[PDB]
DNA sequence: ATCGATGTATATATCTGACACGTGCCTGGAGACTAGGGAGTAATCCCCTTGGCGGTTAAAACGCGGGGGACAGCGCGTACGTGCGTTTAAGCGGTGCTAGAGCTGTCTACGACCAATTGAGCGGCCT
DNA sequence: AGGCCGCTCAATTGGTCGTAGACAGCTCTAGCACCGCTTAAACGCACGTACGCGCTGTCCCCCGCGTTTTAACCGCCAAGGGGATTACTCCCTAGTCTCCAGGCACGTGTCAGATATATACATCGAT
């Protein structure tokens, strides 16, 4: 569930961006835009890794699906 | 060997093989693998040096992902160059807005 | 098993010839390889476009020229084009 | 004693723009991973490096904006963020319509 | 004699220039400011005339983009005016240097 | 001949037009420089990409492919002058 | 039904296509498919296009189709909006649109 | 010289669709960019796939799973079962 | 709030410059055939992913008290919008000239294919 | 992770052949420059007013601290699915020659829409 995604972690998140106070309400705008990115994300790697007739999900499809959205990844066998 | 000829460290023989095996162009010329090969020799020993100066300033003796951001990040061109990119477990600089430090 | 190639000792060379009293890690040398394949894609993929825009069909030194001068910044390009000259004449000169 | 409130604040900004560890938990990413993935393609399987590449971008992704969405309550005179914060910075970047 | 109360020629304005399409700027001055930043890169340049063409028109087309931009950051500070500081804001959310 | 400072020929209410057709209602009297400079830095990225292209080809005159490519080059497709 | 248009009831040439394939160096080799389903697409989205920027242009009492059509038919749909967010069409024009609060009141 | 345009198929394709409409020049030309410019993109995702797989041909499941990823949802379906009647027909005769 | 000033879409002539139909012809696509190698198919091995058990303990959840910050309201003064008269130079329509993009012919030097050889680099274990 | 052992497979060397392109010539389109003319648009000025900006008061809702709880992280064990590799063969695509018709360049007729302009209607603003 997106609930796993507790409050006091996306405090960390906001602070590391250098946030100093929060509103009540960021923590359901947080979690919307994150359960959107993850989809398209996910969605493309389902896709790279079902057109080479595989069942596993690898590292290189999740690296191949960041690339297409201008989002290079480096650091897992690029 | 060929990278003796231009005195490079990098191998000019798989440059070239790349180039002809990855579909770009039906020849490819004499003289292209050296002059790629000489630009990402150049191009990988700047980034391990600033890399290097900047892992010697936190008092540690290995280079960690840390030490690349920073130095890829602290340097203006190379911040340009790899402006989409994201380094595993590097980090990010500190910095705090003026109107957010404390009075 | 499969044999997969890497950058690792090139690096590692650079590494000893600027830095010889240093190390590096696994993840950074695994970085180091996904950046060096990044470049190499970027320059090889605009020599081609280059290439196929004119007429051309065959990738000299000087479409890897231009595109390195069409990528890289400004100071960046212009020591790169010099080292890329420098070992194409040395090469040359030499048999 | 006790702090007065937005000191203990820039505390941990400085704690936590100094160190590159990961800030969400494992566990409940990689159930929120499978579920999602789970609309696709059902018995999928998951290779580790997989989802670690997965919470990687997410967290980068989140602190971009999240800078973003702090520049954008500045510009207003204000000190706290706000959903609208998110969803001008959101907007002007091209993400929502 | 007669006079509009302020406000409601500009919004006159505005509906007659998003109903048109035509070009925003005088043609000659452009040329010139095109040959005379041309100049510095190479000598003796000439010039097709659709390529002029397609120079202002790119050029119109993303003034007006930043100028749709402005207008949202203004407004997000409470007001109706345009300043300086809403274009710098967002070209550093658009990331551009 | 020299051309020297031919930034000011976009006017005024060159400006002003083109800030009505994107909805502005209001305009400062500081925003006409800002945009002048704005145009300047525009201008120079394509220009240059621009001429690159056309010096490779060992040519004297900038065509209009030149440009559509170079706009293709910071991802800003345009569409009408060849393809 | 001699050329592979007719056979494959396309309108598009499937000959070109396949020329244009393989002297594009996409790959060493094209199978004998993938000219046939490119066309089809082409032609589809090409349809999809027309249909709309005609559709714009009888609204307002005009026969032939100018490129103020073409912006608005694929700025008026989603989804062609979103496959050409970054595209600029030249003579187009903006969508004519005003916020709220520079409304009189 | 010659110099190739799709300005033909374009007719055909409005005419089928409205037959009492014209086109400009302008319009013409910007179908002839839109044309292009989508063949290069989906077959580069098709060259692009081709390699990762360590492939030396380009089929039609390669360009099927080019247009599901490039295409938007509802657009990227209508395209998918386009392009399979069409080459249904095309193998069947 | 009727009414006067000003802006706006409309009906129509006209007049044109561009849309659309015709014809010749050449260059590229359709048809038949052969020959080799890419990949489709089936088997085998073992790596790595999924599942379950119990511990300690780090971190999330709850509640409360208090102050810092967001927000509405008030008043003033400066900077922008509107309209009018004057000055400027942009746009139009010709002319003439010539530089350079573009096509043709050739012949020269350069890259691909192939046979044989070797040592440079990837795989695996150590300190 | 730096270093060393093993070896095997990709890099080195050399020769032949076919052709991509470098160079030279020549034709001709289109870019550049000049002249005058009309008027459309930019410049400058003055006034008034509406909105930007500072200040103040209130109330609320975020933060910091302490207690209880809950489930994440860790270590160990069991089992099997499916990813990676290997061998065989077959059928699908490249390359070649022949021939022919679809599409491009040039030519031309005529008609849908851009101007000029008078007008009913909308809309805004002062007394």
């Amino acid at each position: 569930n997106i609930q796993g995604i507790t409050k006091p972690a996306i405090r960390r998140l906001a602070r590391r961006g250098g946030v100093k106070r929060i509103s009540g309400l960021i923590y359901e705008e947080t979690r919307g835009v994150l359960k959107v990115f993850l989809e398209n994300v996910i969605r493309d790697a389902v896709t790279y890794t079902e057109h080479a007739k595989r069942k596993t999900v690898t590292a290189m499809d999740v690296v191949y699906a960041l690339k297409r959205q201008g989002r290079t990844l480096y650091g897992f066998g690029g | 060997t060929r990278s003796s000829r231009a005195g490079l460290q990098f191998p000019v023989g798989r440059v070239h093989r790349l180039l002809r095996k990855g579909n770009y162009a039906e020849r490819v010329g004499a003289g292209a693998p050296v002059y790629l090969a000489a630009v990402l020799e150049y191009l990988t020993a700047e980034i391990l040096e600033l890399a290097g100066n900047a892992a010697r300033d936190n008092k540690k003796t290995r280079i960690i992902p840390r030490h690349l951001q920073l130095a890829v990040r602290n340097d203006e061109e190379l911040n340009k160059l790899l402006g989409r990119v994201t380094i595993a477990q590097g980090g990010v600089l500190p910095n705090i807005q003026s109107v957010l430090l404390p009075k | 098993k499969t044999r997969k190639e890497s950058y690792a000792i090139y690096v590692y060379k650079v590494l000893k010839q600027v830095h010889p009293d240093t190390g590096i890690s696994s993840k950074a040398m695994s970085i180091m390889n996904s950046f060096v394949n990044d470049v190499f894609e970027r320059i090889a993929g605009e020599a081609s476009r280059l290439a196929h825009y004119n007429k051309r069909s065959t990738i000299t030194s000087r479409e890897i020229q231009t595109a390195v001068r069409l990528l890289l910044p400004g100071e960046l390009a212009k020591h790169a084009v010099s080292e890329g000259t420098k070992a194409v004449t040395k090469y040359t000169s030499a048999k | 004693h006790r702090y007065r409130p937005g000191t203990v604040a820039l505390r941990e900004i400085r704690r936590y723009q100094k160190s590159t560890e990961l800030l969400i938990r494992k566990l409940p990413f990689q159930r929120l991973v499978r579920e999602i993935a789970q609309d696709f393609k059902t018995d999928l399987r998951f290779q580790s490096s997989a989802v670690m590449a997965l919470q990687e971008a997410s967290e980068a992704y989140l602190v971009a904006l999240f800078e973003d969405t702090n520049l954008c309550a500045i510009h207003a005179k204000r000190v706290t963020i706000m959903p609208k914060d998110i969803q001008l910075a959101r907007r002007i970047r091209g993400e929502r319509a």
